[PDB]
C-alpha cells in the first residue's frame, strides 16, 4: 500500500521538475529587457 | 380541361420572347411596379430602407409604364444575374453569354443590384415573379410584347406534342446543367416532382441570390425537411431562407436528357412531359 | 475546436442558483493517454462522451457523473487550432506536425469570490463501450491543471503570418482566386517560414499586466527624447468568407487571440496543453464572468510551510496551523479531522482511498476461506455431472492438485492491480451488495441480478500451468442437495462458453447481491463461503466509496 | 385517376380473398408512383424499419415519407389504386371507408391516423403471403389534432419520471361525450425527440422583437375574467396563464417597422403550423351529395381534394 504512494508521490515530484523548471524558464529572460535599452541612454 | 390558355400583354423590355427558346420556364412579375413602400416595411431598422427606392428604379431604366406594364421575367433573367452570386463561375456565367448576345446585360446590371437590394431589407424575391407557365406563342410585335404561355396544370406540356407532328415542341428545357439539381443520387424508378427553390445566405454571402430546379419523388412533407438537409448554407443566425414552391409533375423520370445545344454553347437538359402543378409558396425559416 | 466550444454552451447553463464555476480546455496528446492505460486505436475508430466527476482531497463526497464531450483526433493538436484546415485550400497554412490527442474542457469547483483548493481531483472516464473492460480513470488536480497565467504573448508572432500567408497564398495561386479573395491579400500586405506551433510552447514569454512595463519604457524613452529634443482582421474574414465560404465559428477563434501553454502531468511524468481563447466563457478568456481563480490556498500552505521549512503540515506548529485557519476557513477538514476517509495532505491521497479497499476485501476473502475450511471438510459436491469410468483418474490429479491453488487464486488476487481488479466480478458484486446497505457503474450488472440471491456472477481463473484470470466479463450464471446450472441473456474470448466447473483446467469463482460466494471445481464439487460474516466495511468510509463507483440510474 | 395498379402476386387463401373484398375504400401506403408493383412494400413488415417497428409516433413518421393510395376497385388478379398525391383529380370524387368509431360531420378535413385505438386495431392477416396489415383510421382534423399531442407529450413523459406513479394519463378523450381510451405500450425514443426538437425549435423562431410587449397585458388578462362569460371560458382551469401571474424594456431603434404587426406573423408561421408539422397533410373533405350531414361507421363517403 505504500509502494504506490510512494511512487505517486515520486512521480508527482519527477513531474514538479518541469512544472518548476518551465517556471525558472524566466530567469535568464528577466534581466535583458531590464538592462539593456537604458545603457544607450546612458551614451 | 386539360387543355387551356393564358395571355398577358406586357414589354419585350422584358424576357423578349423573340429572343428566348420555344420552351423557357417565364415567370410574371405581379406586383411590378411595387417595392418601394415594402423597402420601408416587414424589416429591422438596421437595413437603411432607402436602398431599393432606388434599385428597382434604375432597373426600369433599363427596363415610364404606359399601358404595357413591366412583366413576363423570362427565366434566363435570374440565372445569369445570380450566376456571378451562387457556387456556379463561368459555367453558370454562360447563361450570361446566352442573354447579352440575344436579350442584353444592361438590365441585369440593374437588377443584379436589386438582386443585392432586393434581398438586404428582406423583400425576398419570392412571392414577387410568380410563375406564368411554358411559352407556347409569341404573338408579340416589334418592341411590344403579347404572349401566350399557359398555366393552369398539366395541359401546357401536353399542348407541346400535338402542334408539331415533327420531333417535338417546347420539351421544357433547364437552361443549366448546373440547374436541375441533380437530387436523389439515391436512384430508382417512377415520377418527378419538381420544385423552384430560392437558396439564401443573409449578411453571409451579403444577402445571396439563387435560382435553382430540384430533382426529387418526394412529398412536400418530404421535402422540408429534404429542404433541412443536403444544405450547407444553414450558417445564418437572420432567417426565412430556402422559399419554394410547387413547379408540379414531371410524371416520368425516363425522358430527363443531357444537352449544351440551344437557340453560344449553353448546357441544357430537355424535359419531356410535365404535370404543372401551380402549387404553393412557404417561408418561415 | 467545436468539442471546447459546446462544452462551453454546457457553461452557458446558467439557472438555478449553486456554487459559481469556470472552464479549462486541456489537451491530452498521445503518450499522456499512451502510458496512462488507454489504447489510441480505439478511439481512433468526432464527439465521444466522456463520464466525469469531481472529487475533494481532504473529506466529503463526490459528484455524480457528468457526460461530457470529446473531440479525439490523430493530428497536430496543437498546430490543427494554429493552422487549420480548409476542404478546398488545406495548404492555406503550411506548418511542423506534433502529436495529438483528445480535445476536452473540463469545468472547475470555485467558491464565492472563487478560491480555487487544489490537490482536490476531477475524475475523467473513458468509456469505449459499456464494460468495466471498456473503460479507464483519469487524475487531474487543480495544481496540475491551472497556470497562473496564461501566454497570449504567442499569438502576436501568429496573426501577422496569417496576413503574410494571405499574402502568399493568392501570390503563388493567381487568378484561379475569386473575386473576394483577389482583394482581402493586398490589404494585409499594407499592414506590416512555415509555423511552427511547438515553439509557442517553447519560446519563454507569456502574459503580463504591463503598466509596469510601461512606466518602466516610459522612463527609458524619453532620455533618448531629452537628448534629441477598417482593421487587418476584417479583411481576414473575407480571407475565409472567399476561400471557405462560409462563416465557420470554429475558425472563428482562429483568428482571435490564442493563447497555448505547456504544463505536466504529476501521475505518470507526462506532459499536456493548457488552452484558453480571447471570447471563451471559459477560464482565461478575454469575456468571462466574475468570480475567477485565486491562487492564494497554493501559497499559504505553501509558503507557510516553506518560510517555516515544515516538511508536512501535520508537523505544522500549533500557532501556525490556526493563524492559516483564521485565514482560509475551508482547511479545519484537512488539519482537524481524527480519521478522515480520505488522507490529508498527500499526492496519492485518492490513491491510497483504493488501496485501502484492495486489502480491506482480501483479508474478508483470506479469513473467510479459512472459516469453510477450517478443518478437515466434507464438500460432497452441489452440481451435477457425470463421469465416464477413466475420467475419475484425472481427480486423482485434482486430489494431489488441489492445494496449491488456494495460495496462487489469493497470490493472483495480491497479484493484479487494484485498478485492474475493479474490472473482475467480486470487486462489482460488493457494490452490488454496498449499493444495498444503487446501480454501480458500467452496468456490468444485468437486469436480474437484483431479484433473487440464485443468480451468482463468476470469474474464471486457469487451473493448470500459470494461474491466470480468463476472462473480460463476469459471467453470471443462474444456480437453481443438487441443482443444475443455466445461464442468463445476452469482441470475442475464449472461455466464456462453458458452464461453472464444467470441464478440467479450470477454476470458477461466483458472487452475489447476498456476497455469499462460491468456488466451484470441476465435477460438482462446490460450496458456499459466508463472506458476510467478514466483510467489515464501515458506512461512512463506504459512503465515499460507493458514490465514486455507483451510477444513478435514469 | 392516373391509374396505377398493384397485382395480386402469389397465391390466395380462398377466405382471405374475400378479406380483401371488405377493404374497398381504405388506405395503402405505397412508397411510389408505378404502373405496377409488388405486395411485398405494402403491409407492415415494409413499415418495420432496419430490425424494429415503429412506434405509434414513429408510423406518423413513417406515413410521412410515404404515399396513399386509395382502393378504387377490387380484382382477383390486381387491386387499382389511385394516388392520392397526384391523381385526386376526381369529379367522380372516388370513395372511401370510414373505419373510426366517430360519426363525423358533413365537411370536415380527414387526415390519417395509424391505429391507436383500442378496439379498432384493423389487423387482418395473410398467411398465404406472410403480411400483417394495419390500416389507417381515417378521422376528423381537429379531433386529430387532439391526439397528436397527446401521444408526444406521453412521451415526454417517457423522458422524466420524478413524479408519482399517479400521472394524468392522456388517455380520455372528448367528442360530445364519447369517452375514449387508447394505448400506451411502447414510446421509441427517436421517434419522441425529432417530434420534440421540431416543438422546440418551431417555437423558438415563433418569438419575435415586438412580440414581448404582448407579455405585458398578462395581467391585463385576468381583468376580463371577473366581468365577463366569454373570457373566463376562455382561460382555461389548467392553464399557466392563471398561474404566471402571482416592461417595455425601451430599446427602441427607429420605430418605423411596425413592430406588433411584426409579432403575429413570425408567431402564425411556426406556432401557427404546428399540427401540419408533427402529423399527416390533411387532403380529405367530407362531401356527400344526398345532403347527409353525418357519415355512419363502415359507411362509404364521397371524398373531396385538398381543404
Amino acid at each position: 500500500e505504500r509502494a504506490a504512494v510512494l511512487q505517486a508521490q515520486r512521480t508527482a515530484a519527477a513531474a514538479a521538475l518541469e512544472n518548476a523548471a518551465l517556471q525558472a524558464a524566466e530567469l535568464p529572460v528577466d534581466i535583458e529587457r531590464r538592462i539593456r535599452p537604458i545603457e544607450q541612454q546612458v551614451h | 380541361p386539360r387543355y387551356h390558355l393564358t395571355r398577358q400583354v406586357t414589354l419585350t423590355d422584358l424576357c423578349q420572347p423573340n429572343a428566348e427558346r420555344a420552351g423557357a420556364l417565364l415567370l410574371a412579375l405581379r406586383h411590378p411596379t411595387d417595392l418601394p413602400h415594402l423597402a420601408r416595411h416587414r424589416a429591422p431598422p438596421g437595413r437603411q430602407t432607402e436602398r431599393l427606392a432606388e434599385a428597382w428604379g434604375q432597373l426600369l431604366e433599363a427596363s415610364e409604364s404606359g399601358c404595357a406594364r413591366a412583366g413576363l421575367v423570362s427565366f434566363n433573367f435570374l440565372v445569369a444575374a445570380c450566376a456571378a452570386a451562387y457556387d456556379a463561375r463561368d459555367a453558370a456565367e454562360a447563361v450570361r453569354a446566352h442573354i447579352t448576345t440575344n436579350y442584353a446585360g444592361a438590365r441585369l446590371d440593374r437588377f443584379s443590384e436589386c438582386l443585392r437590394a432586393m434581398v438586404h431589407t428582406h423583400v425576398f424575391p419570392h412571392e414577387v415573379m410568380r410563375f406564368f407557365g411554358g411559352l407556347v406563342s409569341w404573338v408579340t410585335q416589334d418592341e411590344l410584347a403579347s404572349v401566350t404561355a399557359v398555366c393552369s396544370g398539366p395541359q401546357e406540356a401536353t399542348h407541346t406534342g400535338h402542334p408539331g407532328r415533327p420531333c417535338s415542341a417546347v420539351t421544357i428545357p433547364a437552361c443549366a446543367f448546373v440547374d436541375l439539381d441533380a437530387e436523389l443520387c439515391l436512384g430508382g424508378p417512377g415520377a418527378a416532382f419538381l420544385y423552384l427553390v430560392f437558396t439564401y445566405r443573409q449578411c453571409r454571402d451579403q444577402e445571396l441570390c439563387c435560382v435553382y430546379v430540384v430533382k426529387s419523388q418526394l412529398p412536400p412533407r418530404g421535402l422540408e425537411a429534404a429542404l433541412e438537409r443536403l444544405f450547407g448554407r444553414l450558417r445564418i443566425t437572420t432567417c426565412t431562407y430556402a422559399a419554394f414552391a410547387e413547379l408540379g409533375v414531371m410524371p416520368d423520370d425516363s425522358p430527363r436528357c443531357l444537352h449544351r445545344t440551344e437557340r453560344v454553347g449553353v448546357p441544357v437538359v430537355i424535359l419531356e412531359g410535365v404535370v404543372w402543378r401551380p402549387g404553393g409558396w412557404r417561408a418561415c425559416a | 475546436m467545436n468539442a471546447h466550444f459546446a462544452n462551453e454552451v454546457q457553461y452557458d447553463l446558467t439557472r438555478d442558483p449553486s456554487s459559481p464555476a469556470s472552464l479549462i480546455h486541456v489537451i491530452i496528446s498521445s503518450e499522456c493517454l499512451a502510458a496512462a492505460g488507454v489504447p489510441l486505436s480505439a478511439l481512433m475508430r468526432a464527439n465521444f462522451r466522456v463520464e466525469t466527476q469531481t472529487r475533494a482531497h481532504a473529506t466529503g463526497d463526490c459528484t455524480p457523473w457528468r457526460s461530457a464531450f470529446a473531440a479525439y483526433v490523430p493530428a497536430d493538436a496543437v498546430g490543427a487550432l494554429i493552422a487549420p484546415v480548409v476542404p478546398a485550400h488545406p495548404d492555406l497554412l503550411p506548418r511542423v506536425p506534433s502529436a495529438g490527442g483528445l480535445f476536452v474542457s473540463l469545468p472547475v469547483a470555485c467558491d464565492a469570490q472563487g478560491v480555487y483548493d487544489p490537490y482536490t481531483v476531477a475524475a475523467l472516464r473513458l468509456a469505449w463501450g459499456p464494460w468495466a473492460t471498456c473503460a479507464r480513470v483519469l487524475l487531474f488536480s487543480y495544481d496540475e491543471l491551472v497556470p497562473p497565467n496564461t501566454r497570449y504573448a504567442a499569438d502576436g508572432a501568429r496573426l501577422m503570418r496569417l496576413c503574410r500567408h494571405f499574402c502568399r497564398y493568392v501570390a503563388r495561386l493567381g487568378a484561379a482566386a475569386p473575386a473576394a479573395a483577389t482583394e482581402a491579400a493586398a490589404h494585409l500586405s499594407m499592414g506590416l517560414p512555415p509555423i511552427s506551433p511547438e515553439e509557442q510552447l517553447t519560446a519563454p514569454g507569456g502574459d503580463t499586466a504591463t503598466a509596469e512595463d510601461v512606466s518602466i519604457t516610459q522612463e527609458n524613452e524619453e532620455i533618448l527624447a531629452l537628448v534629441q529634443r477598417r482593421s487587418l482582421v476584417e479583411w481576414l474574414d473575407r480571407g475565409w468568407e472567399a476561400l471557405a465560404g462560409g462563416d465557420r465559428p470554429d475558425w472563428l477563434w482562429s483568428r482571435r487571440s490564442i493563447s497555448v501553454v505547456l504544463r505536466h502531468h504529476y501521475g505518470t511524468k507526462q506532459r499536456f496543453v493548457v488552452v484558453s481563447y480571447e471570447n471563451s466563457v471559459a477560464w482565461g478568456g478575454r469575456r468571462a464572468r466574475p468570480p475567477r481563480l485565486s491562487s492564494e490556498l497554493a501559497t499559504a500552505l505553501t509558503e507557510a510551510c516553506a518560510a517555516e521549512r515544515v516538511v508536512r503540515p501535520h508537523q505544522l506548529s500549533p500557532a501556525a496551523q490556526t493563524a492559516l485557519l483564521r485565514r482560509f476557513p475551508a482547511l479545519e477538514g484537512p488539519l482537524r479531522h481524527p480519521r478522515p476517509v480520505l488522507q490529508p495532505f498527500d499526492i496519492a491521497a485518492e490513491v491510497a482511498f483504493v488501496a485501502r479497499i484492495q486489502i480491506a476485501c482480501l483479508r474478508a476473502l483470506g479469513h473467510s476461506i479459512r472459516a469453510a475450511l477450517q478443518g478437515g471438510p466434507r464438500i460432497f459436491q452441489r452440481l451435477r455431472y457425470d463421469f465416464g469410468p477413466h475420467q475419475s483418474e484425472w481427480l486423482g490429479e485434482v486430489t494431489r492438485r488441489f492445494p496449491v491453488l488456494l495460495e496462487n487464486l489469493m497470490r493472483a488476487l495480491e497479484g493484479t492491480a487494484p485498478d485492474a481488479f475493479f474490472h473482475t466480478a467480486y470487486a462489482l458484486a460488493v457494490l452490488a451488495h454496498l449499493g444495498g446497505q444503487l446501480v454501480p457503474l458500467s452496468d456490468d450488472i444485468p437486469a436480474r441480478f437484483a431479484d433473487s440471491d440464485a443468480h451468482y456472477a463468476f470469474d474464471y481463473y486457469s487451473t493448470s500451468g500459470d494461474t491466470l484470470r480468463l476472462t473480460n466479463r463476469p459471467i453470471a450464471v443462474v444456480i437453481d442437495e443438487q441443482s443444475k446450472c443455466r445461464f442468463m441473456e445476452g469482441p470475442h474470448r475464449v472461455c466464456e462458453q462453458y458452464l461453472p466447473g464444467e470441464s478440467y483446467a479450470y477454476l470458477c469463482l461466483g458472487f452475489n447481491r447476498r456476497l455469499c460466494g462460491l468456488v466451484v471445481f470441476p465435477g460438482g464439487f462446490a460450496f458456499t463461503i459466508n463472506t458476510a460474516a467478514y466483510l467489515s466495511l464501515a458506512d461512512p468510509v463506504a459512503r465515499a466509496v460507493g458514490l465514486r463507483f455507483c451510477r444513478g440510474a435514469a | 385517376c392516373f391509374e396505377a395498379d398493384i397485382a395480386i402476386p402469389s397465391g390466395i387463401s380462398r377466405p382471405d380473398a374475400a378479406a380483401l373484398q371488405r377493404c374497398e375504400g381504405r388506405v395503402v401506403f405505397l412508397p411510389t408512383i408505378r404502373r405496377q408493383l409488388a405486395l411485398a412494400d405494402v403491409a407492415h413488415e415494409s413499415f418495420v424499419s432496419g430490425g424494429v417497428s415503429p412506434d405509434t409516433l414513429g408510423l406518423l413518421l413513417a406515413y410521412r415519407r410515404r404515399f396513399p393510395a386509395v382502393i378504387t376497385r377490387v380484382l382477383p388478379t390486381r387491386i387499382v389504386a389511385c394516388p392520392v398525391d397526384l391523381g385526386l383529380t376526381h369529379a367522380g370524387t372516388v370513395n372511401l371507408r370510414n373505419t373510426s368509431p366517430v360519426d363525423l360531420c358533413n365537411g370536415d378535413p380527414v387526415s390519417l391516423v395509424p391505429p391507436v385505438f383500442e378496439g379498432q386495431a384493423t389487423d387482418v392477416r395473410l398467411e398465404s403471403l406472410d403480411l400483417t396489415l394495419r390500416f389507417p383510421v381515417p378521422l376528423p382534423t381537429p379531433l386529430a389534432r387532439e391526439i397528436v399531442a397527446r401521444l408526444v407529450a406521453r412521451g415526454i413523459r417517457d423522458l422524466n419520471p420524478r413524479t408519482p406513479g399517479e400521472l394524468p394519463d392522456l388517455n380520455v378523450l372528448y367528442y360530445n361525450g364519447a369517452r375514449l381510451s387508447l394505448v400506451a405500450d411502447v414510446q421509441q425514443l427517436a421517434s419522441v425527440n425529432t417530434e420534440l426538437r421540431s416543438l422546440v425549435l418551431n417555437m423558438v423562431y415563433s418569438i419575435t422583437e415586438g412580440t414581448t410587449l404582448i407579455l405585458t397585458l398578462i395581467p391585463r388578462l385576468l381583468a376580463l375574467s371577473a366581468q365577463d362569460g366569454y373570457v373566463n371560458a376562455l382561460l382555461q382551469m389548467q392553464s399557466v396563464t392563471r398561474e404566471a401571474a402571482q416592461a417595455p424594456m425601451l430599446m427602441q431603434d427607429g420605430e418605423r417597422r411596425l413592430p406588433l404587426y411584426e409579432a403575429l406573423v413570425a408567431w402564425l408561421a411556426h406556432a401557427g403550423q404546428l399540427g401540419d408539422i408533427l402529423a399527416l397533410a390533411p387532403a380529405v373533405r367530407v362531401c356527400t351529395f344526398d345532403g347527409a350531414a353525418v357519415v355512419q361507421s363502415g359507411d362509404m363517403a364521397p371524398v373531396i381534394r385538398y381543404p
